[PDB]
DNA sequence: CCCTGGAGAATCCCGGTGCCGAGGCCGCTCAATTGGTCGTAGACAGCTCTAGCACCGCTTAAACGCACGTACGCGC
């Protein structure tokens, strides 16, 4: 308490973009990491009850959950993008696919 | 025959909470499918939640943990108030 | 543990709607999206947590949160 | 055979404790079926009959009706939060939805 | 019977989307709304066929399109 | 003398208004009966229909048309638009997995 | 007494009549279960198997991978039309997205 | 130890039955028997609520055929309903 | 301003390691299989009777269509 205080490549938006799309379409891999995940979930579990354990595959298992429940939302919401004439999607897109789904 | 009915609950739980208003055969039938529907569903996760841990019964704990995964918000919480009401009153 | 809700990285976000086929990703998207995570996990982290509580267990299982999300009509396999 | 004195009297309850459990073990559902559990049931179900009803007797104060129609319930039905998403996959016959109009529909 | 997809008209959808709270219905959304009441109607009433042959019964009852209905997470109430 | 002459969405707001309190049945009774009939004539061609069936598939029908078309204004809205489109309706059901 | 002879043999399955029946007994669905019930749900869950097998495995000899990895089953069950929309709830680990890109995202 | 119920070597089976060239790693082996699992778990489940609401106490070979028109949709229910017709009439003969 | 030739960098096919998870094998034991025995749900025959199928008057609110223009869909 005690304180007093030659020339760049260059590439253009959208063909890296769907570079990335492709690759990560194709991929299996775990795009969100494990511990900041997993501490999330520990946040928010402390909130409900105290002094709770998570087990690795229960991690594991919340965390695929939630890659696929946000991968089908973003398309989702990139379809609503498109069929608003867009190719940037935003947030009132993702609360029209929130509202649209019922939840 | 006989078939089984849930009007005359309903319509006494009416007057003891509003017994100025009535009620009509419309308004009935979607309330006894909608309490029906409810018993389905609460008594349905109670034989899953047994049937997860080998349980061979249902408690009153089986109807309290559905209460808390079907219903939301302080809605589950007025329930399972209501239900440890009814089982003190009960003993 | 606090400020846990920025583990979810913006580029972690930026793979997640890769993977979707997203064009281009606002830089509002993130916020909503972190919130849209935390409300699904306040669910299905919720039901796992009564799942728990009704086998007398102090650590929950993967099967009780398979059975969460099965119970919404979202089951996963695997686990 | 002493006096026949009902579960729901004895909860303090309207609804049927015994009927709710006969259901319990002719819809085989478990193998057993506790004491407490419909009790709890029928609670719960009181409960839950009860806040409709009271809701909807509001909504029919508010159209100033006092018999409860099928409109009443599913205006009591979607105006609660809890209700409605609790009742979010189901339909409600002549009920309709809630008179609502967006902003920019408005001239 | 033929032709009967024509039955529900064009003031039925107009009546419909006013319900929903539509502003400006379009002439091209009349099929489309009758491909989707057909293509529901197809599942449902298709649902209630197997109910009731299961149940050997010919006529198909109000009961078995509410279970039909209540199966695919549509339950319908006051039938 | 002259004709009123409503400007388009004034008509469209009273009937909003209108339906949107009201719980009658939009749909007619018998062209949706006969809909329902050669529906059901491709799976069972010796099959009857009661008229409380007939009555919970028109309201059942009549609830999700009525979800869907919210839905399809709502995108509608979203996409700076007021009148639905065939193309939102599609959207509707590939985001409800109808589609 | 005689040769225990399986009942998966007698009715030419794989799938395994007698471990369905225990299942179908002691999971609290009917006070009795018939003979025929099993080997049903049994031939079912054969074909369900068998047709989600050879999807995979054709998708896998399009990847050509001789191990049957999730992706391969992700892919099985997203690219027929019957089992996306039988699964269409279905949320499948370690197995991502369908790879298509929309028209408009090409320049 | 304990013996925990899986279909694991019957999928193999399957597999090696349609696919003699071809092997499985165990994360699908398990995503495949979850599979089952919850085909078992519906299909069980529509054929209790379809003998509860007929009335009858018993799950016959018609309840599981009902349950697959009903969940299964179009040429996936009626090759279902082909095989479990031609699995019965090999069992009773 | 558009078409065509040359090159930077992410991506794809390929040779070599090997390793760690997948395939096959040893028991064996606990769940799958065989036979009998009843209570009992279920298949089948006759009655019926209350609700559904088909047609008819009619009339009247519901629906197809045409004329006009201004909010809004679409192009820039």
């Amino acid at each position: 308490r005690q304180s007093t205080g030659k020339k760049p490549h260059r590439y253009r938006p959208g063909t890296v973009a769907l570079r990335e799309i492709r690759r990560y379409q194709k991929s299996t891999e775990l795009l969100i990491r494990k511990l900041p995940f997993q501490r999330l979930v520990r946040e928010i579990a402390q909130d409900f009850k105290t002094d709770l354990r998570f087990q690795s595959s229960a991690v594991m298992a919340l965390q695929e959950a939630s890659e696929a429940y946000l991968v089908a939302l973003f398309e989702d919401t990139n379809l609503a993008a498109i069929h608003a004439k867009r190719v940037t999607i935003m947030p009132k897109d993702i609360q029209l696919a929130r509202r649209i789904r019922g939840e | 025959t006989r078939k089984e009915s849930y009007a005359i609950y309903v319509y006494k739980v009416l007057k003891q909470v509003h017994p100025d208003t009535g009620i009509s055969s419309k308004a009935m039938s979607i309330m006894n499918s909608f309490v029906n529907d409810v018993f389905e569903r609460i008594a349905g996760e109670a034989s899953r939640l047994a049937h997860y841990n080998k349980r061979s019964t249902i408690t009153s704990r089986e109807i309290q943990t559905a209460v808390r995964l079907l219903l939301p918000g302080e809605l589950a919480k007025h329930a399972v108030s209501e239900g440890t009401k009814a089982v003190t009153k009960y003993t | 543990l606090r400020d846990n809700i920025q583990g979810i990285t913006k580029p972690a976000i930026r793979r997640l709607a890769r993977r979707g086929g997203v064009k281009r990703i606002s830089g509002l998207i993130y916020e909503e999206t972190r919130g849209v995570l935390k409300v699904f996990l306040e669910n299905v982290i919720r039901d796992a947590v009564t799942y728990t509580e009704h086998a007398k267990r102090k650590t929950v299982t993967a099967m009780d949160v398979v059975y969460a999300l099965k119970r919404q009509g979202r089951t996963l396999y695997g686990f | 055979r002493a006096k026949a004195k009902t579960r729901s009297s004895r909860a303090g309850l309207q609804f049927p404790v015994g009927r709710v459990h006969r259901l319990l073990r002719k819809g085989n559902y478990a193998e057993r079926v506790g004491a407490g559990a419909p009790v709890y049931l029928a609670a719960v179900l009181e409960y839950l009959t009860a806040e409709i009803l009271e809701l909807a007797g509001n909504a029919a104060r508010d159209n100033k009706k006092t018999r409860i129609i099928p409109r009443h319930l599913q205006l009591a039905v979607r105006n609660d939060e809890e209700l409605n998403k609790l009742l979010g996959r189901v339909t409600i016959a002549q009920g309709g939805v809630l008179p609502n109009i967006q902003s920019v529909l408005l001239p």
